[PDB]
């Protein structure tokens, strides 16, 4: 009382209360992004201090937005977002899957159960459920040429069926598919270029096999040179083509006037030297990422040229990719072999803006999007909804495995551990018996944001998947219960396997927890 | 009213905001106090069943632990007492890495009961002597106690076995994977004559799956990307330089002075032609990839790019030394074409993606190598801190086991034994100081209690069924973990064990910090600044 | 690579220097804590020059902390930024100076100043090859001024040919905060001129008129005027820390700015930097003498110095150099030469 152990205004909080406070606030996190799931989910608009706004249907990006600051609240923003990076498809079921957990054994943890033995139970179902898993997966051996392509089609259209583009989503699936077909074996993000125009319906969105472009900033003469080219060879460049001092170290001590105008002549005979090398290699499009000067420029346009500068790097790269040459950083050796060739280049308008489009290139390893919208978070949600079925097509590439949607898979491992259940004895039967039935909240999100009755159509699932129907769930249009695996609502099994494995580690790890304890400042 | 106003002498020439405590009222108890609070702060993080605690320090960053020595790291503690028992702690971890709590016990226990000894008339001096009586006959006692030594430590499924017991207590449910994961890593570098090293074991952190994915590799990762346009190599010679991939220039001031157009003209050339002979005459050599530590230029990266040799850059000043250990190159400070000794050899580099993080990896097809590396894969970032933790301690246990090979038995066999044979030797002491001494043997019941409480039984039936089967002469019988009911059970064939050396210090430090608080008899305390 | 190591000394030192390497960490990408969270590599290409890397990753500042009284360490240790520094590179005293020069020179100084030179050998033992030293203190002061100035002196000794750079603040024209200000600005100078290559004197009432009047809002203490301080400090050391389209060190901008070695004497500028080699230096040090000598003749305050050690010369030689750098200043201008005292007797005959 004289002197305290630790510094004033340390706060602890120990025992059950804080261990239900905690199991609580999850259930806050779990209801801000409740009603965002399903082909009949909504989305939210945020708005954060400087006043932009923000308007998704991501779970992840909702969780990120919100300023969350409950130390056992951010672990379900922690599990949403590596389910993000590990899968690309799923950041709301799992956030779900935990707040139910959590919810099931709340009960039991107020009677004065050890939380050691409800962790034993959380880690033997999650094993169980795993392995059936991928027992029961759907997968062929040697499938087709042309049946590997239609799963990746339904894989597809199913990621996009919840989102702002859902009407379109036929449209938009083939291409996305295509995408991810000319992306080598690495599938690198980076090589596929996403361009966002505004003005203009959704279903003027394209796709060039090539590569497309802004234009950049240009000095006088650019207007004075052709724009459009058959056969073009294209230098793809590291130099900076203008008229500068030869280095920032240099310094000229000189004596008479002859050598004045000697040095004078000097400078512009270094500059034509660098043009002329690059003219009489045969090239026709220039490109740089660095400055290219206006008497450059001039020069270009009098010998019916095209020239571009400070292209992206970004850019550069993606276009030495489709037409396949080399970033030069001198000009004393141009060969034929390190010269791109296109089919044709364009400049076009394209709303407002002026575009740069090399198509034709039959040996690309890279495509390039072009989105039309209205506003500039409509385009941002369209390239969001885009970006799951792009991680949706490469997980599907490798592992081909694929388990029906709907709410039919959670049933079938929730019969499953309800079967297994009763045969032991003890407290692991009640607790197995929670995590069975806290599988079914998917089901009921859909029924709930559709606008059914949830009780009738879970008790006829519950009584079709007893009897016997192992791919049956909820048709939302006829608003009943149908085979989703002949409707063709199909989904990788890697999206679940992890859902249920970050989900079970988040309830494992807050559980576990017996005080709380917080520092001044 | 009246006032009281001051007495004279040092209570007036004292400065305002200072304290002065002085006497055993003022001074020893409430020290014996703030030392128990302490104690009692982390006696609920105390064996297989003890439960994680979260802490969050005044910079708002999250921990979620175990460990008695971060948590004590972590807190902000302002009574001196408590500041002791702390430096003791921290003292036990870095001299042995393992066993920071049981010093926290002991030396609340010990300060406990001196509490009522001072109450019930001992002076402190005598309660010293025989704390240090006691103390050196648990010392002489302690190396009859011992049983199987450990018998050879390349041998995977020993080890593994060996090092289950110090991962139990962190990661109760996943100590067989973990176990068998830091055994391969450290069978791996132990070498011939070797003292083992700590630090050639690094961990790397990937966000992703769950932790039964992680795994071990022999080689080095780093989260870098590649400069160049070459990813990929199958058989690799490497080049390592501390210095710039570019031309090099002089120290002091140096200008470019040119007086003729010609020279003005040349003078691009030149250096071009330079560059590209020098990158020439590495690659000449054989050498496929090049690491540096400083900065690219853009015409070597062209030339290299020529010349297809995979360039890589890295700026720690301390992952070049490891790279340097791992493929046994040298670094070298001039950009000249290296001689063969100076060549690393690598079975495979390339570029990789795992989980959203691209990373380059140098891999060997050896068994040993000079270092390795984990990679755990979780889905917190907390977990991963827990499991890397964890792993520190399998490694430490690794050393000391390489240190010395005795194993004594654990889950408070070894406490239960002291305290009875302690009990025995202070029966025939006649004198004050026998009291002490059984006061000693009864702090060695904190131990045992704890687990039991941590365990959800009742812990005076544990002690008494202990005792009663120890009476017989089992010396390896301890509390028995899985039973709901309380029960005992034999640690040496259930495998349950812990080193020699960690017990022995722990008990010496322990020992050395009660003695030092009960020291002080009047404290003198500046104002906080 | 070419390593400098910066040593604060005094209370006016220490709150300078917490706030400098409060604004180099941000741009660095540095935490408190002493970890990196930068996203450009550009920042990564001069780090080593004045953090120390240590095993783990942690960052650690190439400073130390002097002072001989323990008042200003518990703030800066209590402070923000406060405990990325090496708990072994503070150094401090029991007693203090109380404003006294010949204190801090003689008595309670000697007895510290090895402390101060065993720390620097081992922050000097870990850098390859160091090339100078950075010291921040005041004028005014004793532990500032004298004690600084031992330092100096000892620094020199030990490390011959190395560069050496201080930033002092100095005396206010109108307003004197220390009734002995004058004896320690000239005996300090006087040992200022011999044993660094470049000064950066710094007003504080020229800093002081620029809140109230451009800032438009303050009525502050000394806070604001020591982070604008810090920031002109940051500005002058961008050179060091960061290349770009032409890098130099304080040498390569010493040699082109500083022609004649014992005119080394500089007044910065702020405009959101400059340093100039303004001779509106002479006016300072005109006001300086100008006092020196009106306490001088009366022999005030003397007692207080010749007890501790020093002689009655020093003062006459310490003010004869003074004397000597100012007429060095003015033979530079030739115009202020036509302000000659006017003449005043009547004696203007043959010749
Ligand atoms: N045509 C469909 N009929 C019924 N359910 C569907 C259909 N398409 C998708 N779903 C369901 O929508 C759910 C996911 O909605 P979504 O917002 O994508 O959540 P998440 O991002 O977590 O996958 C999945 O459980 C899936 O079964
Ligand atoms: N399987 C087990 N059954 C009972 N006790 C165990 C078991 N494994 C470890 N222990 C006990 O755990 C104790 C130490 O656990 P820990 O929390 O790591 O404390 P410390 O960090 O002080 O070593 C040891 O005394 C050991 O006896
Ligand atoms: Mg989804
Ligand atoms: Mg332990």
């Amino acid at each position: 009382t004289p002197v305290i152990l630790l510094k004033e205004g340390t706060d602890s909080s120990q025992g059950i209360p804080q261990l239900v406070s905690n199991i609580s606030a999850c259930q806050v996190i779990a209801e801000a992004v409740r009603t965002t799931l399903g082909p009949r989910g909504m989305d939210k608009l945020i708005v954060d201090g400087r006043g932009k706004a923000t308007i998704s249907n991501d779970g992840a990006t909702i969780l990120k937005l919100l300023d969350v600051v409950h130390p056992a609240a951010k672990t379900l923003v922690d599990i949403a977002k590596s389910q993000d990076a590990e899968v690309g498809d799923g950041t709301t079921s799992v956030t779900l899957l935990a707040a139910e957990f959590l919810k099931q054994v709340k009960p039991y943890v107020e009677e004065g159960l050890h939380p050691q033995i409800i962790i034993r139970a959380f880690r033997t179902a999650t094993q169980l459920a795993v392995n059936k898993i991928k027992e029961i997966a759907v997968t062929v051996k040697k499938a087709d040429k042309v049946e590997q392509r239609k799963l990746l089609e339904k894989c597809a259209m199913t990621a996009l069926s919840s989102k702002l583009i859902s009407q379109q989503k036929a449209f938009f699936a083939k291409m996305v598919v295509d995408a991810v077909m000319m992306l080598d074996d690495l599938l690198q993000l980076k090589m596929i270029g996403i361009k966002k125009v505004q003005g203009g319906a959704l279903e003027d969105s394209q796709l060039v096999a090539g590569v497309a472009f802004k234009k950049t900033f240009s000095y006088a003469g650019f207007e004075m040179q052709p724009k459009k080219y058959h056969n073009p060879k294209i230098a793809l460049l590291n130099v900076e083509l203008e008229l500068k001092a030869e280095k920032d170290n240099a310094e000229i001590r000189v004596h008479t006037v002859e050598d004045y105008q000697a040095i004078v002549d000097a400078e512009w005979n270094i500059l034509y030297d660098k043009l002329e090398k690059i003219h009489h290699s045969g090239a026709k499009v220039v490109l740089s990422k660095l400055p290219i000067g206006d008497v450059a420029t001039q020069y270009f346009a009098d010998r019916d040229m095209f020239c571009a500068g400070r292209v992206p790097e970004e850019d550069l790269k993606r276009t030495m990719m489709a037409c396949g040459g080399s970033i030069q950083t001198s000009v004393n050796a141009l060969s034929a072999d390190v010269l791109g060739r296109c089919q044709v280049f364009e400049e076009t308008q394209i709303g407002g803006e002026r575009y740069n489009f090399f198509t034709g290139c039959p040996k690309a390893k890279t495509c390039t999007f072009i989105l039309r919208g209205g506003a500039e978070q409509f385009m941002e949600e369209t390239e969001r909804s885009l970006h799951d079925a792009i991680m949706i097509v490469r997980r599907a590439i490798k592992n081909d495995s694929v388990v029906a949607g709907g709410g039919a898979i959670e049933m079938e491992l929730s019969k499953y551990l309800r079967d297994y259940s009763r045969t032991i004895p003890g407290k692991q039967q009640l607790l197995i018996g929670a995590y069975a039935k806290a599988l079914e909240i998917i089901p009921r999100q859909l029924c709930d944001n559709a606008g059914f009755d949830a009780t009738n159509i879970l008790n006829k699932l519950r009584a079709r998947h007893a009897q016997g129907g192992t791919w049956y769930g909820v048709d939302i249009n006829n608003e009943d219960i149908a085979d989703n695996f002949e409707a063709f609502v199909w989904e990788p099994a890697m999206v679940r396997i992890n859902a249920l494995t970050a989900a079970s580690e988040a309830a494992c790890l807050i559980v576990s927890v017996d005080e709380t304890i917080k520092n001044p400042r | 009213a009246l006032h009281v106003p001051k007495a004279p002498g040092f209570a007036q020439m004292l400065k305002e905001g200072a304290k002065h405590f002085s006497g055993l009222e003022e001074a020893v108890y409430r020290n014996i106090q703030a030392c128990k609070e302490l104690a009692q702060t982390t006696r609920t993080a105390y064996g297989p069943n003890g439960m994680n605690k979260m802490v969050i320090n005044h910079l708002e960053k999250l921990f979620v632990t175990n460990d008695a020595a971060t948590i004590l790291r972590e807190l902000e503690v302002q009574h001196p007492a408590a500041k002791m028992i702390v430096m003791a702690s921290h003292m036990q971890e870095q001299e042995v890495g393992d066993g920071t709590n049981f010093v926290l016990v002991f030396a609340g226990a010990l300060l406990e009961l001196a509490e009522e000894l001072l109450r019930i008339g001992l002076s402190v001096s005598e309660v010293i002597e025989g704390y240090e009586i006691a103390c050196r006959k648990a010392h002489e006692i302690l190396p009859n106690l011992v049983c199987c030594s450990a018998k050879n430590l390349r041998d995977i499924d020993e080890v593994s076995s060996l090092l289950r017991t110090s991962i139990m207590s962190k990661q109760y449910g996943n100590e067989v994977f973990l176990a068998k994961l830091i055994a391969q890593a450290c069978v791996s570098i132990f070498p011939d004559s070797g003292h083992f090293n700590v630090d050639n074991i690094r961990v790397c952190k990937i966000l992703g799956s769950g932790i039964s994915s992680s795994s071990v590799l022999h080689g080095m990762v780093f989260k870098k990307e590649t400069e160049g346009d070459v990813t990929s190599v199958k058989d690799a010679k490497i080049a390592v330089y501390s210095c710039p991939f570019d031309g090099m220039i002089t120290e002091t001031k140096g200008t470019v002075l040119i007086k003729t157009a010609e020279e003005l003209m040349n003078f691009s050339k030149g250096e071009e032609n330079l560059m590209d002979a020098q990158v020439k005459a590495i690659a000449d050599t054989g050498a496929n990839v090049v690491v540096t530590g400083g900065k690219v230029a853009d015409m070597a990266l062209h030339y290299a790019n020529k010349y297809n040799i995979m360039l890589v850059r890295l700026n720690s000043k301390w992952d070049l030394r490891r790279l340097c250990k791992t493929v046994g190159a040298t670094a070298l400070p001039r950009l000249t074409p290296p001689v063969l000794e100076e060549m690393g050899h690598c079975d495979s580099v390339y570029l990789s993606e795992v989980g959203d993080t691209q990373v380059v990896v140098f891999k060997h097809e050896k068994e040993d190598g000079a270092i390795s590396t984990i990679v755990l894969r979780g889905s917190t970032d907390n977990l991963m801190d827990d499991i890397e933790r964890a792993v520190d301690d399998g490694v430490n246990t690794f050393k000391v086991l390489t240190r010395d090979k005795r194993l004594v038995p654990g889950g408070g066999a070894t406490e239960i034994e002291l305290a009875k044979q302690i009990t025995s030797y202070g029966e025939t002491c006649p004198g004050l100081e026998q009291y002490a001494i059984k006061k000693f043997a009864e702090a060695f019941e904190a131990i045992p209690r704890a687990l039991a409480e941590n365990s959800g039984v009742k812990a005076n039936e544990v002690i008494s069924k202990l005792y009663a089967v120890h009476q017989e002469g089992n010396k390896n019988v301890g509390l028995d973990i899985e039973a709901e009911v309380p029960a005992v059970k034999d640690m040496l064939e259930a495998g349950i064990l812990d080193t020699y050396l960690g017990k022995y210090w722990a008990i010496k430090l322990a020992t050395n910090a009660a003695v030092t608080v009960l020291r002080v008899d009047q404290i003198i305390m500046a104002k906080p600044a | 690579m070419r390593e400098i190591v910066h040593i604060q000394a005094g209370q006016c030192g220490n709150q300078i220097g917490a706030k400098f390497w409060e604004v180099i960490s941000d741009e660095h990408g540095i935490d408190p804590t002493g970890t990196y969270h930068g996203d450009s590599d550009l920042q990564l290409d001069r780090i080593s020059v004045y953090y120390n890397e240590a095993t783990g990753g942690k960052y650690v500042p190439r400073a130390i902390l002097v002072d001989l009284e323990p008042g200003t360490m518990d703030s800066v240790r209590s402070g923000p930024f406060g405990q990325i520094f090496r708990p072994d590179n503070f150094v401090f005293g029991q007693s203090g100076a109380g404003n006294n020069w010949a204190k801090g020179h003689y008595t309670e100084g000697a007895e510290l100043v090895d402390s101060v030179l065993d720390v620097v050998r081992k922050e000097a033992e870990s850098c390859d090859c160091l090339q100078g030293f950075q010291l921040t203190h005041s004028l005014g002061g004793g532990t500032g001024s004298g004690m600084g100035t031992l330092l100096i002196s000892k620094i020199r000794e030990e490390y011959p040919d190395r560069i050496m750079n201080t930033f002092s603040v100095v005396p206010s024209p109108k307003v004197s905060d220390t009734v002995v200000e004058p004896y320690n600005a000239t005996l300090s100078v006087h040992q200022l001129v011999e044993n660094t290559d470049e000064t950066y004197c710094i007003d504080n009432e020229a800093l002081y008129d620029i809140c109230f009047r451009t800032l438009k809002l303050t009525t502050p203490t000394y806070g604001d005027l020591n982070h604008l301080v810090s920031a002109t400090m940051s500005g002058v050391t961008t050179c060091l820390r960061f290349p770009g389209q032409l890098n130099a060190d304080l040498r390569k901008l010493a040699v082109n700015m500083v022609p004649f070695p014992r005119l080394h004497f500089f007044m910065p500028g702020f405009a959101p930097t400059f340093i100039g080699n303004s001779t509106a230096i002479q006016e300072l040090f005109k006001r300086i003498s100008e006092q020196f000598t009106a306490m001088f003749r009366r022999k005030a305050f003397l007692h207080w110095y010749t007890g501790e050690g020093m002689d009655e010369m020093e003062f006459t030689e310490a003010e004869s150099n003074m004397n000597d750098l100012v007429s060095e200043y003015q033979q530079y201008q030739d115009a202020t030469a036509e302000e000659e005292e006017d003449f005043g007797e009547e004696a203007e005959e043959e010749a």
